[PDB]
C-alpha cells in the first residue's frame, strides 16, 4: 500500500 | 553558539564524542551488534543497525534500530542513539502518579473514537513556553504502553548529548510529523525544491550518489506555518522494484539540514526494506512487492506530480547554532499558532538525555489514522 519509510513504531 | 557541529550533524559535541561517551550504555541496553548494511542498497550512502537483547513477556528476543548519516560515525550514532532513546522510554513506575495535580485536557492529544478517557496513569512533565508543571498521560510518555488512551508510538521521543538537545530534536519531531500529516490529507503537494543552490557540500554529494545509483530523489516542501522546514525526498527507481518507492522526511530550522536529514533517510528507508529484519519490512516484502508499479506510482501521484519548484534560497531559515536561542524561536511560533503548549518529561535512564516532547494539538494522523482533528482540514486547505 504505502510508500517505504523509517523512524517510528506503532502499536497495534 | 554552543552548536559546535553545524554541516551534518547540528549537535553540541562530535559524533566521536558521543560513540566514545555512549559505551557503558550501550552495554547497559544489552547491545549485540552494530552493523553497516549500506553493501545492500546501490547508493552509497552509510545505514546502521544496532540490534539489542529484549524480552518480551515470556520469550528472549532482539530489537532492532536504524542509523541513517552521511558519512560512517553519524549513521553508526544514529543507530546507538536511537536504540538508547527506545530503552530510555519503557514504562517506570517510579514516574507514574495516579492522582493528577495539575492534568492536561486530554482531548488537545488528539483522540482515537475507541479511546478509554478515564486516565489512571499520570507523568509529571514542564511546559517550557508557559514555564510550569504539567501532568500528562503515561500512555503519552512511555512505549511501549497499555494502549488504554490511545496506542502507544515513539513520536517525539528522542536523545542527545544535553537535555536541551534532546528536547530540540524530539520538538523538530512533533513539528515534522504534523506536517507529514497534513501532506498526507493533502490531494496535492505542489512544491518542488530544486537543490541547485546549496551551499553544504553534503547534499551535493548525497544527490550524485542517487543519480550514479540510477535512482531519482524528488524534494517536496512540506514546511508548515512555523517556518521550519519539513521536506519530503521520494525515491523513484528506474530499476521500477515497488519496494524502492521509499519516502525520507527531514525537519530542522535550517533548510539544508532538513534536506541532509530527507536525502539520508530515504537512504535508511530503502536499507531497512531490503534487510528485511522488522515485521513491517516482511510484510511488505510479501505483500507490496507483488502491487504492479505503475498502480503504486498512480496511488502516490500527489508525491511525484508537482506545479512549481523553489530553491533553498527561497525557504525559511531561523537556525541559530545555539539551543536555547532554537527552542526560544520555536516556542515563539508555536505561541504565535495556537499551540500554547510545548510539554518535556525526562526520560533519563542508562545516564544519558533522553526526553518525550508532547505538543498538544500537532497532528500524529501519518502514524496513527485513527487519531485526526477537526482543525487539520482547514491547516491542509491554507498551506495546499
Ligand atoms: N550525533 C548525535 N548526537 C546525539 N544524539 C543523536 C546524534 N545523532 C542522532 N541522535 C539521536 O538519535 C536518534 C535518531 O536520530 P536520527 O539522526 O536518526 O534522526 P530521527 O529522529 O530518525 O529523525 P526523524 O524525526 O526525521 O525520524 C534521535 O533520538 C537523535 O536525537
Ligand atoms: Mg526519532
Ligand atoms: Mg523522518
Amino acid at each position: 500500500g504505502r510508500l517505504g519509510f523509517y523512524g517510528y513504531d506503532l502499536q497495534d | 553558539m554552543d552548536i559546535k557541529y553545524k554541516l551534518a550533524s547540528y549537535r553540541i559535541c562530535s559524533p566521536e564524542e558521543t560513540f566514545e561517551k555512549i559505551q557503558e550504555a550501550l552495554k547497559k541496553i544489552e547491545t549485540v551488534e552494530i552493523k553497516n548494511i549500506q553493501h545492500l542498497d546501490k547508493v552509497n550512502i552509510p545505514v546502521y543497525y544496532l540490534k539489542r537483547r529484549v524480552v518480551v513477556d515470556g520469550k528472549e528476543g532482539i530489537a532492532i534500530h536504524y542509523g541513517k548519516g552521511a558519512n560512517d560515525i553519524q549513521a553508526k550514532v544514529s543507530a546507538c542513539m536511537e536504540a538508547i532513546e527506545r530503552f530510555s522510554a519503557s514504562y517506570d513506575k517510579n514516574k507514574v502518579k495516579e492522582k493528577p495535580d495539575n492534568p492536561i485536557n486530554v482531548e488537545d492529544l488528539i483522540l482515537p473514537q475507541y479511546a478509554d478517557k478515564n486516565v489512571k496513569e499520570w507523568v509529571e512533565g514542564i511546559d517550557i513556553i508557559n514555564n510550569e508543571t504539567i501532568d500528562v498521560p503515561a500512555d503519552a510518555v512511555f512505549y511501549p504502553t497499555s494502549g488504554k488512551l490511545f496506542r502507544g508510538n515513539t513520536n517525539g521521543l528522542a536523545s542527545g548529548n544535553n537535555l536541551d538537545e534532546a528536547i530540540l530534536h524530539a520538538t523538530l519531531e512533533i513539528i515534522e510529523r504534523d506536517a507529514w500529516s497534513l501532506a498526507d490529507l493533502a490531494r496535492k503537494i505542489p512544491t518542488k525544491i530544486n537543490p541547485e543552490d546549496a551551499k553544504n557540500p553534503l547534499i551535493h554529494e548525497l544527490i550524485e550518489k542517487y543519480e550514479k545509483a540510477g535512482v531519482k530523489i524528488i524534494l517536496k516542501d512540506l514546511t508548515s506555518e512555523f517556518e521550519i522546514p519539513v521536506v519530503a525526498a521520494i525515491s523513484d527507481d528506474l530499476s521500477k522494484n515497488p519496494l524502492m518507492l521509499c519516502v525520507g522526511v527531514g525537519c530542522h530550522l535550517h533548510p539544508e539540514i532538513a534536506i541532509l536529514r530527507a536525502l539520508t533517510e530515504v537512504a535508511q528507508s530503502r536499507a531497512s526494506q531490503l534487510h528485511g529484519f522488522r515485521r513491517d519490512a516482511k510484510l511488505r516484502e510479501e505483500f507490496t512487492s507483488k502491487i504492479p508499479y505503475e498502480r503504486l506510482k498512480r496511488i502516490h501521484r500527489k508525491w511525484f506530480e508537482f506545479e512549481g519548484e523553489i530553491n533553498i534560497a527561497d525557504m525559511p531559515n531561523n537556525a541559530r547554532y545555539d539551543l536555547k536561542k532554537d527552542l526560544k524561536f520555536i516556542k515563539d511560533k508555536l505561541s504565535e499558532f495556537g499551540f500554547d503548549k510545548l510539554i518535556y518529561v525526562d526520560l533519563n535512564k542508562v545516564g544519558v538525555d533522553a526526553v518525550r516532547v508532547i505538543i498538544p494539538k500537532m497532528e500524529v494522523y501519518t502514524i496513527d489514522r485513527d487519531r485526526l482533528s477537526r482543525r487539520a482540514f482547514e491547516r491542509v486547505k491554507k498551506l495546499y
